[PDB]
């Protein structure tokens, strides 16, 4: 079996080396741009705030307006009307802000979750604006977190976690419970937020063949790519919990997408593969490309352990013998061009991150692009 | 011959923003822009149609975060002598990393490499190819950043010369920088 070795990759000097220099412009210099039933009341109300009140104020008759027109949400109401009442309702959130005053914002926020169950898109806005406002606390008190919004960050973090499986939008799940994990990393909450990445991986199992898209049935295959590439992109950064095994949930989203049912006409899978060499070749570096402000990543918390390098490389040798497997499959298939799209992906791949100074990852990389070569 | 490419992303109008800042919205005036190239994650149908009052040409993709999901998830456009390729970055694994962008600028076939996931600012040759990355016009959070600095892109491109004119706000000022890159 050909093993895998990592290229050495030092990011602060190759950014130094490719970086271009710009030239700052001083003033004189040119820049090219230098000179109940009666919903309609509801609704009247609503458009004349949100388009003549451009500044946040500091409510419960907008907050009255606003449960009128939701309780009008039944089995009844169309998509269409469900759109514009959560726009207009979303309106309204927006411009109530309580400036330095947290702790109320966080309640007006619990208020408005309990009072728009309904309508999905100001849940999904309320989620957001709690993760605006945890990280709007953390760049007000400068990371060096105070005793007092520590709790308060927590509180943030969980409603997050209590709010999104409200949801119905599967993808938005998924996405909410990324970014809401990067969230709550950001807070130094490692516990809630390696919840959140396994709630994330948990779910990622229902995501079926056909998903809703303005009112037209489309594969979900290239957006479950795109979920599992930004998810793998996140999982750099989140500290490994010494209570279990090294690389616990990238190895938890391997397994999973493992066992996940791929369509037969389908080859994404050793795409998505493929893209986990990227991941592991990043995360066996002396020191990682991006971090959190104060979470220990892997880089400083295992410290390149070659106890932890060598259990990495070894998830690399089975990742790359599932995507050789596969490959050998796709000759026995005689489909020759999914063949050799692979196999181009595979060596670009090796090029990209693979230690080609070593002979038997070279040797590998050598019979991919002839194999790729053989079948045009 | 002069174009005027708008490299803009990451607005999160309104998930993280409310709007652009105030002194960009003065900056950017209608009819001085030809292309409008977006990362991504406007949002909303309203960035969107805020970007359609600044030029003709829009070429937006798919975020990560973006409502309408018809976006494509990557793009290649030709202005002037040039091939432009678009992509938020969030499916880059790691984000940002520089051999994971030069296999798409191979994959497309393309001159110049725009994708923006980290808000960071950043602009780079490597292997004689231009990747710019713009920033959070905006200037969203994410967790990657502590001091997230509100920035744009515009590139003038003319036969083979891109002058990249990158606008950062600062405090309250907006500082402009000059990037000169020419193609072999």
């Amino acid at each position: 079996v050909f093993p895998w070795h990592s290229r050495n990759r030092n990011y602060k000097a190759e950014f130094a080396s490719c970086r271009l220099e710009a030239v700052p412009l001083e003033f004189g210099d040119y820049h090219p741009l230098k000179p109940s039933v009666r919903v309609e009341v509801c609704k009247c109300i609503m458009d004349a705030f949100i388009k003549h009140q451009q500044e946040p104020t500091k409510l419960n008759a907008l907050l009255h307006v606003c449960k009128t027109m939701h309780d009008s949400v039944n089995a009844l109401t169309l998509e269409d009307e469900k759109r514009m009442l959560s726009y207009l309702i979303n309106g309204f959130i927006k411009m109530v802000s309580f400036g330095r005053d947290f702790e109320q914002q966080l309640s007006f926020y619990v208020e408005s979750r309990s009072m728009f169950c309904n309508l999905e898109p100001v849940l999904v806005q309320l989620i957001h604006s709690v993760n605006r406002l945890a990280m709007e606390t953390r760049k007000v008190m400068k990371g060096n977190h105070s005793r007092k919004t520590a709790a308060f960050v927590r509180a943030c973090v969980a409603y997050c976690f209590i709010t999104i499986p409200s949801l119905a939008g599967i993808f938005t799940r998924l996405n909410l419970y990324l970014h809401s994990g990067q969230v709550a990393l950001a807070n130094q909450c490692l516990s809630q937020a390696d919840a959140f990445f396994k709630a994330a991986i948990s779910l990622v199992p229902e995501v079926p063949k056909m998903i809703n898209i303005d009112g037209k049935m489309r594969p979900s295959e290239s957006f479950l790519l795109e979920f599992l590439c930004n998810f793998f992109s996140t999982l750099l950064i989140v500290p490994d919990h010494p209570e279990h095994g090294v690389l616990f949930l990238v190895r938890e989203l391997l397994n999973v997408i493992q066992d996940y049912t791929w369509e037969d006409n389908s080859d994404e899978k050793i795409r998505i593969y493929t893209c986990v060499l990227h991941l592991l070749s990043a995360m066996s570096q002396e020191t990682y490309l991006y971090h959190i402000d104060k979470v220990d990543s892997n880089d400083s918390l295992y410290g390149g352990d070659s106890k932890f390098l060598a259990e990495n490389n070894k998830l690399c040798e089975t990742v790359m013998a599932q995507i050789l497997e596969h490959l050998k499959t796709l000759a026995k298939d005689e489909a020759l061009k999914r063949q050799s799209s692979l196999g181009l992906s595979f060596f670009n791949s090796i090029l990209a991150h693979g230690d080609l100074r070593n002979n038997k990852l070279n040797q590998l990389s050598v019979n991919l692009w002839h194999l790729a070569q053989r079948h045009g | 011959g002069h174009r005027l490419v708008l490299v803009l992303g990451d607005l999160h109008i309104p998930h993280r923003c409310n709007s652009l800042p105030a002194k960009f919205k003065k900056l950017l005036v209608p009819g001085k822009i030809q292309h409008i190239l977006c990362t991504g994650n406007l949002c909303t149908k309203e960035s969107y149609d805020y970007l359609k009052t600044l030029a003709g040409d829009v070429h937006i993709v798919r975020g990560d975060f973006d409502e309408n999901l018809n976006y494509p998830e990557q793009k290649v456009v030709t202005v002037g002598q040039f091939k432009i390729g678009l992509i938020h970055g969030h499916q880059v694994i790691p984000w940002g990393d520089m051999a994971s962008l030069a296999l798409l600028q191979r994959q497309f076939d393309v001159d110049i490499l725009i994708s923006g996931h980290t808000h960071k600012f950043e602009a780079f040759e490597h292997e004689n190819k231009f990747y710019i990355n713009p920033g959070s016009a905006t200037g969203a959070y994410n967790a990657l950043e502590t001091n997230i600095i509100p920035s744009f892109v515009l590139m003038d491109i003319q036969a083979s010369t891109v002058v990249t004119y990158v606008y950062q706000l600062i405090g309250d000022d907006v500082k402009v920088e000059r990037i000169e890159y020419k193609k072999p």
